[PDB]
């Protein structure tokens, strides 16, 4: 091309921040699940 | 008509605007980068965490 930036411009950027831990979430859950079959199979 | 001598001694000058003092915002540190710059480096931060 004075500009500012939406809500829809602040709800994918908030989307990113939720993405992202929810993706550390799930990887959680994943070495939960092995550590589990881990554990189990040593006893 | 027969003038005096002047009392006053004068001439055309030039009139501005008085500028400000301009007064440093308390955070403008971050001038030098744009907001989108300080905003994406969080996101990159956030990301590559
Ligand atoms: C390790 C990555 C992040 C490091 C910390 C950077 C701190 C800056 C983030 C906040 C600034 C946001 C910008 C809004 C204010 C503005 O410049 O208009």
């Amino acid at each position: 091309d004075s500009y500012s930036y939406g809500w829809s411009f602040y709800f994918g950027a908030l989307s990113f921040i939720i993405a992202e831990m929810v993706g550390v979430l799930a990887v959680h859950m994943f070495i939960d699940r092995h550590k589990q079959l881990r554990a189990t199979a040593r006893a | 008509i027969d003038f005096s001598k002047p009392f006053m001694s004068l001439g055309i000058s030039i009139m501005i605007k008085k500028p400000q003092k301009s007064k440093p915002g308390v955070f403008s540190f971050l001038d030098p980068l744009a907001y989108e710059i300080w905003m994406c480096i969080v996101f990159a931060y956030i990301g590559v965490s």
